[PDB]
């Protein structure tokens, strides 16, 4: 990723296609807006 | 002839906090405790930590983060120029 | 599940509970560290 | 409080327990009739 601004980074060589990364894009390509979160920690999926 | 009663001087030192003493300025190779000086705040990387239930809560409660209060202590032995420092630890001899 | 939280300057744990019911009688599910990492899009990408 | 130590040992070893010995700590700050409470905290000059 590349910076570009102090929030802003550029992810560049994006690898897609990854357990079906690509599989959802195919259909319809990324939004404008959209969140994007680094996998970390503070995740959290348990308990359900 | 007049004399003064020998005081317990450096023996048990503790750090000070406040600033009202004034300085050892030593002048012979004596170990000080000294008095906390100039502390740059805290570092408060995690406040608290918790404690994962696991299965019957949540399990990801559990903090990994190092601890708070990192910080640079800047200890003033005393006032003047000084050399020699060695053997310095807060519960011991020496750190390695 | 996944639930990053991203706290706004908030320094504590994040408390994620979950409850079925509307009015909000949720149940302790999960617990956030801190802000994760998150970002926001500001583009549009066709897939790659 | 303890915790499991797992498949080794016994998994059932973890508890969630609080600490002991709350108590009714009444501190005279001295006799007669006084006014205005405030800045009191244990450990510095105040709590949320």
């Amino acid at each position: 990723a590349t910076l570009t601004a102090d929030r802003t980074w550029r992810l560049e060589g994006l690898l897609r296609g990854q357990r079906g990364t690509d599989g959802i894009v195919g259909p319809a390509p990324l939004p404008a807006g959209a969140a994007v979160v680094a996998i970390d920690t503070a995740l959290v999926a348990a308990g359900l | 002839t007049i004399k003064q009663t020998g005081p317990r001087l450096d023996s048990l030192e503790v750090m000070v906090s406040q600033e009202g003493t004034p300085l050892a300025d030593i002048s012979g190779r004596v170990a000080v405790a000294g008095t906390v000086i100039w502390a740059t705040k805290l570092e408060e990387i995690a406040r608290t930590t918790s404690t994962r239930v696991g299965s019957g809560k949540s399990s990801q409660k559990v903090k990994s983060t190092n601890f708070d209060y990192a910080a640079s202590f800047a200890v003033s032995l005393g006032e003047g120029p000084l050399n020699g420092i060695g053997r310095i630890f807060l519960d011991g001899q020496v750190r390695d | 599940g996944f639930i990053a939280a991203h706290a706004e300057p908030w320094p504590g744990a994040m408390l994620h509970s979950r409850g079925s019911t509307p009015e909000g009688s949720f149940t302790l599910a999960a617990e956030a560290d801190a802000r994760a990492t998150i970002g926001r899009t500001t583009a549009a990408l066709p897939p790659a």
